[PDB]
């Protein structure tokens, strides 16, 4: 309850906002970044280059076919499998036909060759898809099939199920599928998926699903691909709606689950024991609600940290005590590395390498606009030295 | 330029009306400590604390508060808190250990902004005082204590700020601002008045201007020679005296309505910064180098001021301080910046000589980009 | 006795609050502004701001009353009240004189049996026995015009001081005529 240090993190600059976005506003794109504002507005981020400074730059964005009266929920965006090439875009919105809701969801993708990394261009190519539910996230997966890999989109709907949208090479457009042929863990749900998470496994064929629904309902499955069944399935019953789960390893892998009414947890040795394992974060409540969450290194150390940010404006950072560091004790466990305070309650964030340094910058989406932090410059630069005249040494004690 | 979000701020209730200039942040109980002072019409001064939301202790006088102050003019070596009434009153306090005043004497009414500064460079500190109708006097504090007057200047344009700036050869010189974006020089003879223009739409801005601002570490009493100046149609102007003619350093067209000016140093290394505040509570921060840094307070404003408080563990910080319509005051005291500019890591490691010897000694080309970015990735990322 | 006037404009409203703070009269201005209107309305503030004449009204007022009570029945002035000193503290104040006021002062210079017997036969020589220890002076009012003002001639003695008051809202040759002929008929009724 007492943060082990100070924050390393210094403000860059902060966009405002005329209106407010919601937790599926941020997305990816490119190192571009794409913020999606409630009321129709699309504002992408980036960095020019000058000489020997560097300057902000927010632009806005244009998509064809949306009403001008329609209210966005959520977006998101991709990349194409490495054998294609292009960017990916889809939104999903909500005209207000009267006094009833009339969902749609459009995909950009342009295919005319050398240009299907112009986001102005990929900007207009929109299809047009009715929905006949409200839609709550918009995700993506890659899914393996022949000796290929395809990228399809995940939507989840307010009927408790899960709808895929996949391409058809043939006519160059999106069809949804039936969801049970690629991914039988998704089925037979009973509330609404506010979060889902999909981690694969490198090097191999099979991979863990994860996700968290409004009543608490948590579900992990761990999958084979190549024989499309599900070779283990745990669940579990939590309070309060899942704001957000996801897949890490601590070093073995382990879930972060982060509700909205109780302290997040996270389960460790997924594989082995379940749900059993669970370690949770000391004192991350006593901030109001949980919205978002990130599991990176923001330490530089080679090894992740959690970062859980509150409606109550915080943005606490979690480290593990690895038991290789020997206190049984304080056994091997969470406790508070720092914390840091905003002026609005805080919605999204992401961990992208905006100025180009090759060190990463977090983006962090209030009510209020996008704000970037960036690591301590002097910091970050005194340390690198260290670690340079370290290697060099050693390169010369070990060549001589 | 760059935009930032400042968080950290503490709330003050305030419950009156005040003028732009009656208030001020300085040590009133010699503990080398800063605390606030403001001076409400009604006629009560409260002088804040620590970060206690309610005032530290408050001092009555008689009549509407026009000036406050907070300076050594009795030339004793001691802090004394000044207060200057609209009606030509004149109390002192001191509070080094309610509060009734331990001297009184009238003086001329109609004042409207007040200085504390040893003019003449004879080493005792001397009160100017601007009035309302382009007049501005001066005064000396001269033991039986009592104030005695000295020369007194008469302007045409209006008197809305005073200064004392390091002139062309070490001498402090008097200089007031003048409608239009000019000012003005006041010869201490003990023609007086020397007007300087600096372009320009209207002549009847209103016009505000700073002087003696820092310009390096351990080099305050040791020199000045830079001064600025605003107007109310948004332009800021930094400049230099010297001797020949006044050398423009920068100027700066924005479109609010600036009407207040102040100096601060937030990013620590010795050189001060103008500060800028509009009504709507735009604030801008300019160093010495045409670099912008802007932040928005979504409010507006009555009154501004910056520097050096004394919020959180007893320590003097740098802030800014907003007076709000809602019976509010606001402190930010966490507005230090590591820099002004943006820079990422490879133009800041660039400069170190020590990172071109290192990295050819492994071998790699400094000029390949990608490499130095994989070099550099692998060595945050993967130390091992 | 507080008293409050208002004017209304596109920009916003303007305040005026008058009042009183122990021996002063003060006069405070607000705003409430509800760009180019903003600087409409800072223009129009400021020419509001430059018509208040504070000044010249209390000039012209000091100088009527003195005017009014030179007949000496006015009920502006009661018994004990010095004029010469209450004029001589006038001039003190207000020795440039303000540009915008219509009424003029000027001031001069030019035994004590002959006062007093000429004091004694004052309403022969159409002068006054108003006294202020009770000293008197004598003053001389009369209508004149010029291209209308009330010309007051007060003189007392202490070698005697006069003073010549011309009294026309606020918005010199015609002194000067007046002056010459001021210490003109008090030499030729010094006989």
């Amino acid at each position: 309850a007492v943060a082990a240090g100070p924050c390393p993190l210094r403000e860059d600059s902060f966009t405002r906002f005329s209106s407010q976005s919601n937790v599926y506003g941020l997305a990816g794109g490119a190192g571009e970044l794409l913020a999606a504002t409630l009321k129709g507005k699309v504002l992408g981020f980036r960095y020019q280059d000058l000489r020997q400074k560097i300057r902000p730059v927010a632009k806005e964005l244009q998509f064809n076919y949306i009403p001008v009266d329609a209210e966005i929920v959520s977006i998101d965006t991709f990349n194409k499998s490495p054998p294609k090439r292009g960017l990916v875009v889809g939104i999903t919105f909500i005209k207000d036909s009267g006094d009833k809701g009339s969902p749609f969801l459009n995909i950009y993708c342009d295919y005319e060759p050398g240009s299907e990394y112009n986001l102005d261009s990929i900007a207009q190519s929109c299809l047009n898809l009715e929905l006949q539910f409200t839609p709550f996230q918009l995700c993506h997966a890659e899914v393996q099939v022949g000796d290929q890999l395809e990228t399809v989109f995940l939507l989840s709907g307010n009927d408790p199920a899960i709808h895929l949208y996949k391409e058809n090479e043939g006519l160059h457009q999106f069809e949804e599928q039936p969801v049970e042929n690629l991914f039988p863990e998704l089925t037979n749900l009973t509330s609404s998926v506010l979060w889902l998470d999909v981690h694969n496994f490198p090097g191999t064929s099979r991979r863990l699903s994860a996700l968290g629904c409004q009543s608490g309902y948590v579900r992990v499955a761990h999958v084979d691909q190549r024989s499309r069944e599900v070779l283990q399935m745990w669940s579990v019953l939590q309070d309060g709606p899942i704001s957000r789960v996801i897949v890490f390893s601590l070093s073995e892998y382990s879930v972060l689950v982060a509700s909205m009414l109780e302290p997040a947890v996270v389960y460790r040795d997924l594989l082995n024991r379940g749900l059993e394992d669970q370690l949770l974060l000391p004192g991350s409540d006593q901030f109001d609600s949980v919205l978002c969450s990130l599991v990176t290194d923001v330490d530089l150390d080679g090894r992740p940290e959690v970062l859980v940010a509150t409606y109550g404006q915080e943005l606490l950072c979690y480290k593990y005590r690895g038991p290789e560091s020997g206190l049984p004790e304080a056994q091997h466990g969470f406790h508070l590395l720092w914390q840091r305070s905003f002026s609005s309650p805080l919605l999204a964030m992401a961990h992208v390498d905006l100025t180009g340094d090759g060190l990463q910058e977090l983006a962090v989406v209030s009510l209020k606009g996008v704000h970037i932090l960036q690591h301590s410059l002097i910091q970050a630069s005194e340390l690198v030295l260290t670690r340079l005249r370290h290697q060099v040494e050693q390169r010369r004690r070990r060549l001589q | 330029m760059r935009s930032v979000s400042y968080v950290q701020r503490v709330a003050l209730e305030f419950s009156g009306s005040l003028f732009p200039h009656a208030i001020c942040l300085g040590d009133v109980d010699n503990d080398t400590l800063n605390e606030l002072v403001v001076g409400d019409t009604s006629g009560k001064v409260s002088v804040y604390k620590n970060d206690d939301s309610r005032p530290w202790l408050t001092c009555s006088c008689q009549g509407m508060l026009t000036c406050v102050g907070v300076g050594d003019v009795c030339n004793k070596g001691k802090n004394l808190l000044v207060a200057v009434s609209a009606e030509g009153w004149f109390h002192l306090f001191d509070l080094t250990p309610e509060q009734r005043p331990v001297f009184k004497q009238h003086i001329p009414a109609n004042t409207k902004v007040m200085l504390i500064s040893d003019i003449d460079g004879d080493g005792c500190r001397e009160l100017v005082v601007g009035y309302t109708d382009r007049v501005v006097r001066a005064f000396r504090w001269e033991e039986l204590g009592q104030l005695v007057s000295l020369k007194k200047w008469m302007l045409e344009g209006q008197v809305d700020s005073l200064s004392v700036t390091l002139g062309p050869l070490g001498l402090p010189e008097l200089m007031v601002s003048q409608p239009g974006c000019a000012y003005a020089i006041l010869l201490c003879t003990w023609r007086d008045v020397v007007l300087h223009q600096t372009r320009i739409h209207n002549k009847n801005v209103s016009t505000h201007l700073i002087g003696n601002i820092k310009q390096g570490h351990g080099t305050e009493s040791s020199g000045s020679g830079l001064f600025a100046l605003c107007t109310l149609d948004g332009t800021l102007k930094l400049m230099e005296e010297m001797e020949e003619a006044d050398k423009l350093l920068w100027s700066v067209q924005v479109d609010h309505q600036l009407f207040a000016l102040e100096k601060l140093d937030v990013t620590g290394n010795g050189h001060e910064e103008v500060v800028a505040c509009a009504w709507d509570g735009q604030t801008y921060i300019i160093d010495h180098n045409r670099t912008v840094v802007r932040f928005q307070v979504d409010e507006n404003i009555r009154a501004f001021c910056a520097g050096l408080y004394a919020c959180k563990e007893g320590r003097n910080s740098p802030c800014l301080v907003y007076v709000t319509f809602n019976q509010k005051i606001y402190v930010y005291w966490e507005v230090q910046l590591e820099r002004m500019e943006s820079t990422n890591l490879v133009k800041l490691l660039e400069t170190k000589p020590e990172y071109h010897s290192l990295l050819q000694e492994l071998g790699v080309d400094p000029d390949d980009l990608p490499v130095t970015r994989a070099l550099l990735h692998q060595t945050l990322y993967h130390p091992d | 006795t507080t008293y409050h006037l208002q004017r209304a404009l596109p920009g916003g409203i303007i305040l005026m609050e008058l009042a009183f703070q122990g021996c002063y009269f003060c006069v405070k201005q607000f705003a409430l502004e509800c760009s180019q209107l903003s600087m409409l309305f800072t223009e129009e503030c400021d020419k509001v701001r430059d018509l208040m004449h504070v000044h010249s009204f209390s000039y012209d007022f000091h100088l009527r009353l003195v005017h009014q009570h030179v007949l000496g029945a006015h009920l502006v002035l009661r018994h004990g009240y010095h004029l010469t000193t209450f004029l001589r503290h006038f001039l003190a104040h207000h020795p440039d004189g303000p540009h915008f006021g219509r009424n003029h002062i000027y001031q001069g210079t030019l035994a004590h049996q002959l006062y007093n017997y000429v004091a004694d036969h004052a309403s022969s020589y159409h002068m006054k026995p108003l006294r202020m220890h009770n000293e008197y002076a004598l003053v001389s009012a009369w209508h004149s015009s010029g291209s209308d003002f009330d010309v007051s001639l007060l003189v007392c003695h202490c070698r005697l001081q006069f003073f010549v008051v011309l009294t026309s809202f606020p918005r010199f040759p015609p002194l000067a005529a007046e002056v010459g002929m001021a210490r003109a008929r008090l030499a030729q009724l010094v006989r």
